[PDB]
């Protein structure tokens, strides 16, 4: 369960 | 994970000149794929993210392009910087770091100027021996130490250890260490270094006897 | 301006623990945290992650199952928790942010880096070196220039810092990076070039540090004298 959008995102 | 495998594993080339790295995923990462840049004893520092996206501060002469399995970092025309660790990393199934391309400045051959050094006699009075072998300001780094006592070759007590590449000459230093016990050092006369490498018009051999000034 | 400090590294023994801290700037954040490592000599290799409320969590297949790693919002500090520690864990531990993200092609990036802590897993135990001189004589000349030197030998652990005549001698130099023995310890040769012309007139004194063990060496190196 390695999602792209849950570790890399703007604040 | 994801393996990221880089190519070359080393790269030579002049300043000003102009370097293509490679770098091939087992399975597609998709465009999330960024490049790391590292000099000796300094963290390393982000270049280009998301394949193509260089970040703040990033000279616009590297570039970054590829998609799925293959991508390339360029380098348009090399400058002392840039000259160092380079790391593909993906972030498609967790993180992944390649294994590294270094890139090394590419100079004329120079030929090594070997030394060898017998064991001072404080270090065998404390009951070991170290002969070591020393080629100075050489390049390229690829280079054959061999270690010979009284003609007999050596494998498995000898270590090696080279310098990073120097700032201003862009040569390479090396030391080849004969660890023997003392017993086994007292016994026998000759001892020798012999260095084959590029630069050389044949084999190198220094030598000493044991007990000589 | 936002840092990252890491502590808790040192000297362990395999099948011990060690626990390390990554402290950020002030406050919850909101981004997710790694522990990247790096063993002498070798490249980088990604140990953990954790995302920004630490709803999602991984590891390298290398310590899974042996290292936990958590993170508080409240203090930003993260943790790598380190359980089952081997040999081959003996690196440098970076903590670092790596985000980054084009979605609606709006480029957003932060990449911050601390200097990373150290992991030292041995059963060898500290111990200060043995400094030899490596002594100039005709086998140590050619036309004009010679090499002396120091050798470093069996220290634990690491690092050790030479220098030349108190960093007054620095062209020539060249220290290599050290090498670990089977016995477990390290050892480093220090050698410069200096002209042969020299060796009958000036000193040599190279000075190795030790700060694990706290010690402090000053050897003369002299020409092989019969
Ligand atoms: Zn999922
Ligand atoms: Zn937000
Ligand atoms: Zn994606
Ligand atoms: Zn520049
Ligand atoms: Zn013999
Ligand atoms: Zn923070
Ligand atoms: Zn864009
Ligand atoms: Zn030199």
């Amino acid at each position: 369960d390695f999602h792209f959008e849950v570790f890399n995102f703007v604040p | 994970q994801i393996v990221l495998t880089q190519s070359p594993a080393t790269l030579s080339l002049s300043p000003g000149e102009r370097a293509t790295l490679s770098c091939r995923a087992s399975q597609s990462v998709s465009n999330h794929l960024a490049w790391y840049q590292q000099k000796p004893g300094q963290a390393p520092r982000l270049l280009i993210y998301e394949t193509s996206n260089r970040a703040t501060g990033i000279p616009p002469r590297f570039s970054g392009s590829g998609s799925g399995t293959d991508f390339t970092l360029t380098i348009s025309s090399l400058e002392p910087e840039d000259f160092a660790v380079y790391y593909c990393q993906q972030r498609n199934n967790w993180y992944t770091f390649g294994q590294g391309t270094k890139l090394e400045i590419k100079r004329t051959v120079a030929a090594p100027s070997v030394f060898i050094f017998p064991p001072s006699d404080e270090q065998l009075k404390s009951g070991t021996a170290s002969v070591v072998c020393l080629l100075n300001n050489f390049y390229p780094r690829e280079a054959k130490v061999q270690w010979k006592v009284d003609n007999a070759l050596q494998s498995g007590n000898s270590q090696e250890s080279v310098t990073e590449q120097d700032s201003k000459d862009s040569t390479y230093s090396l030391s080849s260490t004969l660890t023997l016990s003392k017993a086994d050092y007292e016994k026998h006369k000759v001892y020798a270094c012999e260095v084959t490498h590029q630069g050389l018009s044949s084999p190198v051999t220094k030598s000493f006897n044991r007990g000589e000034c | 301006e936002e840092q990252l400090v890491e502590s808790g590294g040192g000297l362990v023994q395999p099948g011990r623990s060690l626990r390390l801290s990554c402290v950020g700037s002030g406050l919850f954040e909101e981004h997710a945290m790694h522990w990247v490592r790096q063993a002498p000599g070798r490249g980088l290799e990604w140990v953990s992650g954790i995302s920004w409320n630490s709803g999602s969590v991984g590891y390298a297949d290398s310590v899974k199952g042996r290292f936990t790693t958590s993170r508080d919002n409240a203090k930003d500090i993260l943790f790598l928790e380190m359980n089952t520690l081997r040999s081959e864990d003996t690196a440098l531990y970076f903590c670092a942010i790596m985000v980054a993200t084009t979605k609606n092609d709006f480029h957003y990036y932060k990449d911050v880096w601390g200097k990373g802590t150290t992991v030292t897993v041995s059963s060898a135990s500290t111990k200060g070196p043995s400094v030899f001189p490596l002594a100039p004589s005709s086998k140590s000349t050619s036309g004009g220039t010679a090499a002396l030197g120091c050798l470093v030998k069996d220290y634990f652990p690491e690092p050790v810092t030479v220098s030349w005549n108190s960093g007054a001698l620095t062209s020539g130099v060249h220290t290599f990076p050290a090498v670990l023995q089977s016995s477990g310890l390290y050892s480093l040769s220090s050698v410069v070039t200096v002209p042969s012309s020299s060796l009958g007139t000036q000193t040599y004194i190279c000075n190795v540090n030790h700060k694990p063990s706290n010690t402090k060496v000053d050897k003369k190196v002299e020409p092989k004298s019969c």
